[PDB]
């Protein structure tokens, strides 16, 4: 899966 | 109220597609109203969801699964459409073939007869291997035993899908801003999505396990990075029931000392963030270079394996991530592989084991290499500095002129997303050089951002030289996971991580793709033996590693301090796929008062103890489903 690591949330 | 969960998400989705979106801004919006046939318990288990009971036959080809019975799906609205069959997954796969999934590449090999359904050489979907027995009987057939096969079915392209909804919907289907245009069989339904704004779920008081439900609703507000101390703002004041904290917050001291017994330290995740490599960049609307000359230097330089190397030594991880950890913690995140080094053992010796015996052949560099996480193996400034002087005469024997300038796109509303990238250009620049390489760092709106690499629609598109805006986390338990989508027939991911999106380019036979093609092939044959078949992969691994094509950094998630109101390790635990707590919600608990750090700890020694043990038992239960 692709994700966006702009912000890490967790 | 307790049983209100509220957080945050960071991207809009494009799609409610879950059958074809390889974007995690889906699974966000569609994992706590779908199920599959399994979940994950809290120790990672499989857990019985859709499917009630499984069985395999004794050469390994042949899965079929018992649908529970009474399983309905639901509108966004709570009113019963239709019951869950078997035909739903025969329709789940014809629907991610037919619409093409961007994440067809876990089942167009397994599958059997999908490889060929795909292309159109055959026509019927009654020759691909997923066949509805009958109403609560699902049959699947695979091309060659596959150990990690159920593990696939926690991931969304093996969700179901019903097609009379489907069809009634037609185009409107899966709008990513209606509801209404999706049906639900999961613990919650999905209630409102608005852009740039909010996801919301409501419980499903009709769902077959609400036992398990302990949240009543589910509200994540839309964070674009803007503001990182909101967060915190609004877990204190009772809105948020979580909260990642930055350490580089003007505010954190006041936060730190108010929260000291509270604030804890989450594992690393299992996904991997890092740096990709355009090798093969096509448009420039985002750039400061200003010559033709510029750009072919930049291009030449891209497929010097010695100049991707010197700025993979020469990136300090450690002060990357404390641009998001702060000092003190930064090394806890630091990844040194793609893969997680832990991610597979073979007997004693980890995956990340397997690659740095291998590693060295390529070179005494790797000598002595440390690919363990929570350190920095990779930076070295003067390994760094010898192998610039390597691509340096190479370059300049062909006309190259220096500095290289190396476009980084940032969007410009996440401040610690360009403060990483300028301590990437910090790290570049002060090893290598200005008078060597320039970072240009490329400011541009969240949506200008978001255009150039996570929903870039192509290989054009990829807008940059490199660039660190999108992860990749692992869909199912195997190393295949991790390194098939570089191959260079996966353009779907192909665009994503290393710029190209074909797989004859000239540029994909320079750096020398093709034979980590042949590495990748040769461990995927191995199913006979799992250690053999990992220490293939830790070949194809060390290939990667020593290509530097892509810039392993941090861990994607986790390895990070927080604030919670979650009862400690009563989440779902999952290493890959789509059921894991970061996305879906059954089984968490939640409680009145802020967890203490000494309370997790606590929770965390007591649940690894219960974890090996619940892992072993669902091992050797195992051989009780080979029938």
């Amino acid at each position: 899966a692709k994700t966006i690591k702009i912000t890490q949330t967790r | 109220a307790p049983k209100a969960y509220g957080y945050v998400y960071t991207a809009d989705p494009e799609t409610l597609d879950y059958l074809i979106s390889s974007k995690n801004s889906t699974t966000v919006v569609t994992s706590n109203g779908i199920d599959g046939l399994f979940t994950n318990d809290n120790y990672g288990n499989l857990a019985p969801a859709v499917a009630e009971d499984w069985e395999v036959s004794k050469d390994g080809l042949t899965y079929t699964y018992k649908i529970r019975k009474g399983v309905k799906w639901f509108t966004s609205d709570g009113e019963e459409y239709a019951e869950v069959t078997a035909k739903d997954f025969v329709n789940g796969l014809k629907h991610a073939a037919d619409k093409k999934s961007e994440a067809m590449y876990l089942a167009e090999n397994s599958v059997k007869g999908l490889a060929d359904y795909l292309s159109g050489t055959s026509t019927d979907f009654s020759t691909v291997g997923v066949k509805a027995v009958d109403d609560y009987t699902l049959q699947y057939t695979l091309n060659q035993p596959e150990p990690f096969w159920n593990s696939k079915l926690t991931y969304s392209i093996f969700w179901p899908l019903n097609e009379e909804f489907e069809t009634s919907k037609g185009s409107d289907f899966a709008k990513p801003t209606d509801p209404t245009s999706l049906l639900y069989n999961g613990p919650f339904l999905l209630k409102g999505l608005t852009a740039k704004s909010s996801v919301e779920f409501v419980k499903n008081e009709q769902y077959w396990d609400k036992e398990n439900v302990h949240l009543d609703t589910i509200n994540l507000a839309y964070y674009d990075g803007s503001d990182q101390e909101s967060l915190e703002r609004n877990f204190t004041s009772g809105a948020y029931s979580y909260a990642r904290l930055y350490p580089t917050s003007s505010n954190y001291s006041k936060v730190a000392e108010e929260y000291k017994d509270n604030i804890y330290y989450t594992q690393s995740g299992s996904g991997i963030a890092g740096l990709g490599v355009n090798i093969d960049r096509q448009s420039y609307n985002y750039t400061s270079k200003t010559t033709d000359s510029e750009k072919v230097a930049t291009k030449k330089a891209l497929l010097n394996k010695d100049f991707r190397q010197a700025l993979n030594f020469a990136l300090d991880r450690s002060a990357y991530s404390a641009q998001i950890n702060g000092k003190d913690g930064a090394a806890l995140a630091v990844r040194n592989l793609f893969v997680k080094p832990d991610f597979v053992s073979a007997g004693e010796k980890t995956f990340g084991d397997l690659v740095a015996a291998q590693l060295p052949a390529y070179g005494d560099e790797w000598k002595g290499v440390n690919l363990a996480d929570g350190q920095d193996g990779l930076f070295n400034a003067d390994k760094a500095k010898a192998e610039f002087a390597k691509a340096k005469k190479a370059l300049e024997a062909d006309g190259v002129q220096f500095p290289i300038h190396l476009d980084v796109p940032v969007d410009q509303a996440s401040k610690n997303y360009i403060s990483r990238i300028q301590s990437f250009k910090q790290s570049v620049e002060t090893v290598l050089g200005v008078e060597n390489v320039v970072v240009d760092i490329q400011q541009m709106t969240s949506d200008e951002f978001l255009n150039i690499t996570y929903y870039a629609a192509n290989a054009s598109s990829e807008d940059w030289d490199v660039s660190g805006g999108v992860s990749w986390g692992p869909d199912y338990q195997d190393p295949s996971t991790y390194l098939d989508i570089l191959k260079t027939t996966s353009s779907e991911t192909t665009k994503t991580y290393l710029g190209f999106d074909n797989p004859n380019s000239p540029s994909v036979v320079q750096v020398g793709l093709k034979e980590y093609d042949k590495l990748v092939d040769e461990a995927a044959r191995e199913t006979s033996d799992l250690n053999v078949r990992y220490e293939k992969y830790a070949a194809a691994q060390a290939w990667l590693t020593d290509s530097s094509l892509f810039i392993p950094a941090m861990a994607s998630s986790g390895a990070a301090p927080v604030l919670s109101r979650i009862v400690p390790f009563t989440g779902a635990s999952a290493q890959t796929g789509s059921k894991g707590s970061d996305v879906y919600f059954k089984y968490l608990k939640s409680q009145d008062k802020v967890v203490t750090k000494e309370e997790y700890e606590k929770a965390r020694e007591k649940w690894l103890k219960e974890k090996a043990e619940s892992n072993e038992k669902a091992q050797k239960e195992l051989a009780s489903h080979v029938k």
